Formats: C-alpha cells, structure tokens, sequence
C-alpha cells in the first residue's frame, strides 16, 4: 500500500512540477513584455519626439498591455487558468500517508 | 473591446465558452451537463450588449456550420463539450472494465 | 502642367496600390477588409481584432 | 464647414494649389505612417504570442 502511495506520490509531485513549469513559462514571455514596454517608455520620455511619436509609442504600448492582458487570462493547463487569479492556494500530495502536501499559489 | 471581454468570460468560468462572430455578437456558449432550465442573464453590461438569456438554441455535433467566423467560434465551444462527454462515457467503461476484470480474479 | 501630369499618374497609382495588394485574392487596402479577428488561443474566443483602413 | 480636400482633390495648376498640396500630402503622411506603426504594434503583439504559444 506504501508502494502504491509512493507512486501516486511521484506522480503528483511531478503534475504540480509540470505546472510550475508552464506558469514560469508564461512569466518569462510577460516579463520579456514588460521589459520592451520599459524600453518603449524610456523611448518616449526623451526630449525630442514632438507628439505623433508619442502617439506612435503609446499604440504600441497598449497593444503590449493588452498582450499582457491576454497572456494573463489564457495560459492554462489543459483548461486549469493559471495566471488569471484563480489558482490561489492549492494542494499536491506528495506523500504516502495523509497529511503532506506542499501549497503552491499563483498570484494573477 | 468585444473580443477581449469574451476572453475574460472565458478565463473567469469553466461553464461557458464566451465567442465572437464576424459581426461581434458575443456568442455564449453552456455544455450540456452544465445548463438545466431558463439560463437568465442581468446586468447593466448584458444590456449594453443587448444579450437575453432564456432557453437558447439548442445545437448539437451534428449542427456545426463553419462557413462563418461564429459558425466556428460556437463549433469549438461544441466539440469542446462533445469530447468532455465522450471521455466520461469512456472512463465509465475502463470503470466497468477494471470492475470485470477484478470480479472475475476474485472468480476463479 | 508637366508636373500635375505627373502627380495625377502618381495619384492613379496610390489608387491602383489601394486596389491591387491582396493576400490571395482577400484585398487588404481598399477598405473592403474591414477588421478581422484572429484566433490566436486554443479555445473559444482568446482571438485579437485586427485593422486594415482603405 | 471648410472646403474638403483630400490627395485626391489635389492638383497644382497654381500656387495655392501646391501650396495647399504639402500640406494634403503632410496629413495623408502622417495617417499612413500612423496605420503603419499600428500594423507593426500588431506585428509585435503576433510575434510574442507566438513565442508563448511555443
């Protein structure tokens, strides 16, 4: 029976392994977004761009904050939303008996 | 816009597949399992978009129409529900299936 | 007058461009595209809007 | 109201006519290239989504 609790043990241990990956997935794109809106801010902060640059500038940053947006509601695994703020705090059993389990929570 | 709102729908809830038809009709979708009776929907927004929940159109696999941009945003909604139905009916077999096959260990 | 004849031939081909450029036979800049969503997810909805003015 | 001009309507026949006319073409300038840095915002957005998506 400890056998077989080990396994499932195993398994779960690897789901929620699998499911950090994707979230630090997801993170590493939105951070790679946010790093190009910085650039895109500090761009226009300069002092010679008049103002259809800035207009320029800001489309593109909208449309990177909508992107933002959409990574944040649609990364999921297999229809579980991960970064949209629903996770919270959840449970993995990774033991044998009952009473183990290691809680990972997903801020959106 | 219409299109955003539709994925918030969907990030927000597992019961609906929000969509989106070539005019921007916000089309919701409920599997079967998950609606029962009038599905009414209030709020200021829903008469925004002039929505009215009540009975619906009933529309199964076999009345999928793709040849419009909403015929396949309700069609993925639709498979979608149509393959969580077939997996369950699947599982209940492999249940009936494990069930037989210890039965007849116990048998001999 | 050299240079009207000319700008009215640029003009006749600002138009020709508006009318021709096409993605296989779906005209992109004749305002005829209108606005189209791209699905882009993996399930319903999760698409971006997309504009192409004439 | 005013008079509406569009690069269409343009012609320099006489002075003002030029003189309007680089001021028609500065606008229609600016939209198209305005259209442009919308187009490859798009293009940006695209190219993220599908590294995601990878």
């Amino acid at each position: 029976a400890q056998s077989r609790g080990l396994d499932v043990a195993m398994r779960n241990a690897n789901d929620g392994i699998s499911i950090a990956q994707t979230a630090e997935g997801a993170m590493n794109e939105s951070t790679s977004i946010l790093q190009r809106m910085r650039d895109l801010a500090l761009q226009s902060a300069n002092g010679t761009n008049s103002a259809s640059e800035r207009q320029a500038l800001n489309e593109e940053s909208v449309a990177l904050q909508d992107e933002l947006n959409r990574i944040a509601e649609t990364t999921s695994f297999g229809g579980r939303k991960l970064l949209n703020g629903s996770f919270g705090e959840a449970s993995f059993q990774i033991g044998s008996s009952s009473g183990e389990a290691i809680i990972m929570g997903l801020t959106s | 816009d219409i299109e955003e709102l539709a994925t918030y729908i969907n990030g927000q809830t597992d019961l609906f597949k929000a969509s989106v038809d070539q005019e921007g009709k916000l089309q919701i979708f409920v599997a079967e399992p998950n609606i029962e009776g009038n599905f009414n929907i209030s709020g200021g927004l829903a008469t925004e978009l002039g929505l009215n929940g009540g009975p619906g159109v009933k529309t199964t696999v076999q009345d999928i129409d793709i040849t419009s941009v909403g015929g396949s945003q309700n069609a993925v909604g639709i498979i979608d529900a149509a393959l969580k139905y077939v997996d369950s009916q699947r599982a209940d077999l492999g249940a009936k299936q494990n069930r037989l096959s210890h039965s007849i260990s116990n048998l001999s």
